[PDB]
């Protein structure tokens, strides 16, 4: 599959993927395209906060699917 | 009764957390029941905000459809009419507090949050809804409750309202009214959609030996100054704010009623904008209330001073 | 009982219902759980303005019982120190709280460990077994005393005060009235003048309390007096609270305000009828 991922520079980039993949390798692709360190990178899929070591079958990204990219998140 | 009500039991929370009813539905509960502790507690907190912002935490428990909040206790956390989930930045002196409490002989899981609107009513905000429905998936039980510090000493009457939403994209029942205590020229939209969404609980009490009675004596005394409110002159600038707004939804009504929602073989359904003069006859009345209120304040005055003279 | 009996001290205290009720409950729990009745002690916290002591609130803490003596933790007291001081920094520490019937030994050993905290800190003694009618916490502060010359850590009693807090007092009557909704929702009239009412019925007593003293100042059973005659004279006579021209029309422009802002409403209540009259009615004695 491959999803668009809308990034901080206003465009959208289409990125591979496989439903298995850890969604952590997602932030690499984006940081190989986008040259933004997935140290700092936070994926939002659809108002959530999308987590590191859990797979991207686990929240059902197909590939017409599109991922919000944002950096970090603290309340205080 | 009034002993078995004090006594917190371990074994009913967990086998209604395995339940889970709540999951079927959200408007489930109907009563609540606070204690005069946390009531207090959560008037002061309030008040200490000012005329700004604060949230607390409450530990309870939940028996049938009743709530009970045992005991609260303040937090020192910004992000009331902003942050979505403020909570968060909460939650190490959360872990801190019931850790703390264990240890002394009060077990009582955290049943919600409390926070305040002070000088536009109790009612949830965006923020709130919103911070809420994540708290009804995740932490559960949880309920919001909202207290007014300022308009609270002019009326006489607490007002509280311990509520509970209900999940994205559920339609809501005919459940409409509840207090009316007047919003701000642009807060009275956002009131407007989200009454709906939540319902408020009834309230009961109990008291015994040393925070009351200061109080209740002092009360004694202090009468003189609830009746010198006089706040057709402290919140003057309500009365224009909501008359203007109130001036565009007519207009809005002139124009729905006029040419009419465009249908074809389709009737409308619930929906915060359907029947607006219905909708719009309500809105007179919260800032109709609240001006002749204003009235009787000044009205005792008048009666019970002016006409004594000088005999 | 282990007093000293003293002349009432420097300061004062003031004392007033819901926070034993907290401690009842705690009392209750613990009861029904361990299969004995367990007491708890705790802090005190409130302010001083001046000499005079308004005890505000309070927390339970640990302790435990290694011989016949209490020893209360010192490590779980400092960290609660540090996070109840960050939301209530105006108020401080008075002191503490014990339960039992008359003063004991075991009381004053646990009050020298409370001084190490602040040198001067209030002791306050509850009877849960009390057969009296009268409120049964009674205050006290603690006196180095010599008795046969050797100095001796004696307890002196206080007398007390109500005082401040009307954003607190109008949950208070909430917490008192335990009343129910009756057929409706309860009325806007009523939920609004419940403390108008109350206010006139204060000045109802406070009228009577003067009134029957000027006359037994007069008849006999008060003496003749000028100090507290020439104020309530002087009370009288203010009244009607103003009078002049400018107040007048100032007073009225504001009640004809909300005299045409009540019009406006009521007009606006009567076209909705209007309009669902007319909606219904065109359906069924028309084709509309």
């Amino acid at each position: 599959m491959l999803i668009k991922v809308k990034t901080l520079t206003g465009k959208e980039i289409e990125i591979d993927i496989e439903p298995t993949d850890k969604v952590e390798r997602i932030k690499e692709r984006v940081e190989e395209k986008e040259g933004i360190p997935p140290q700092q990178q936070r994926l939002i899929y659809s108002g959530k906060q999308m987590n590191d070591e859990k797979t991207a079958a686990d929240y059902k990204i197909l590939g017409g699917s599109v991922l919000h990219l944002v950096l970090a998140l603290r309340g205080g | 009764s009034i002993d078995e009500i004090y006594k917190y039991d371990k074994k009913q929370q967990q086998e209604i957390l395995a339940a889970k009813p709540w999951t079927k539905d959200h408007h489930y509960f109907k009563y609540c029941k606070i204690s005069a502790l946390a009531l207090l507690k959560m008037v002061m907190h309030a008040r200490s905000g000012g005329n700004l912002e604060v949230m607390g935490l409450m530990l309870g428990k939940v028996d049938g459809e009743t709530m009970i909040i045992m005991d609260s206790f303040a937090l020192p956390v910004e992000g009331t009419e902003t942050r979505v989930n403020a909570q968060a930045a909460a939650y190490e002196y959360m872990a801190a507090y019931i850790e703390n409490a264990k240890q002394v002989g009060r077990l009582e899981n955290a049943i919600g949050w409390y926070h305040s609107h002070p000088g536009y009513g109790c009612w949830l905000s965006g923020i709130d809804v919103s911070t809420q429905m994540l708290n009804q998936q995740f932490q559960e039980p949880f309920v919001a409750v909202v207290i007014d510090p300022t308009r609270t000493i002019s009326a006489g009457k607490v007002n509280l309202g311990a509520f509970r939403t209900y999940p994205k994209g559920y339609k809501p029942p005919d459940e409409g009214p509840s207090e009316y205590q007047t919003i701000p020229l642009n807060k009275i939209e956002d009131f407007g959609v989200h009454c709906k969404q939540y319902y408020a609980l009834e309230v009961s009490y109990f008291k015994s030996s040393l925070d009351r009675k200061l109080l209740e004596l002092l009360w004694n005394k202090y009468w003189v100054n609830t009746l010198s409110s006089s706040s057709l002159l402290t919140n003057a600038d309500y009365t224009t704010g909501q008359v203007f707004d109130l001036s565009e939804k007519l207009e809005q009504s002139e124009a729905q009623l006029g040419r009419g929602s465009f249908m074809l073989g389709l009737e409308t359904h619930d929906r915060k904008s359907e029947d607006k003069l219905a909708k719009a006859t309500r809105d007179s009345c919260k800032t109709t209330i609240e001006a002749i209120h204003g009235l009787m304040s000044q009205v005792i005055k008048d009666k019970l001073f002016n006409q004594i003279n000088i005999s | 009982s282990v007093m000293a009996c003293g002349v009432t001290g420097s300061v004062s205290v003031a004392l007033h219902p819901l926070v034993i009720l907290n401690i009842s409950d705690h009392w209750i729990r613990m009861r029904s759980q361990e299969g004995r009745p367990v007491q708890v002690i705790g802090a005190l916290i409130g302010k001083q303005e001046g000499r005079n002591i308004e005890v505000m609130n309070s927390f339970e803490l640990l302790s435990h019982t290694v011989e016949e003596k209490i020893i209360i933790d010192k490590e779980y007291y400092y960290t609660k120190e540090e996070q109840f001081k960050q939301v209530f920094k105006e108020l401080e520490f008075l002191g503490w709280y014990t339960t039992g019937g008359p003063p004991d030994p075991s009381d004053i050993h646990v009050h020298k460990q409370v001084c190490e905290i602040i040198e001067s800190p209030l002791f306050l003694k509850l009877n849960p077994m009390t057969k009296h009618t009268d409120l049964p916490v009674s205050v006290f502060e603690s006196v180095i005393d010599i008795i046969n010359g050797e100095a001796t850590m004696l307890f002196a009693e206080l007398t007390y005060t109500l005082a401040t807090e009307e954003a607190e007092r109008i949950g208070v009557d909430h917490v008192a009235r335990m009343t129910a909704t009756g057929s409706g929702e309860n009325s806007t009239v009523a939920e609004h003048l419940i403390a108008q009412h109350s206010a006139i019925k204060m000045l109802h007593s406070r009228v009577k309390l003067i009134l029957e003293y000027v006359k037994a100042s007069e008849a006999g059973e008060v003496p003749f007096n000028h100090e507290i005659l020439r104020e309530a004279y002087a009370l009288c006579h203010c009244l009607p609270v103003l009078s002049t021209d400018k107040f007048k029309t100032d007073f009225y422009d504001q009640c004809n305000d909300v005299g045409l802002m009540a019009y406006l409403g009521t007009i606006t209540k009567t076209c909705n009828t209007m309009n669902q009259f007319v909606n219904k009615f065109n359906v069924l004695y028309d084709r509309q």
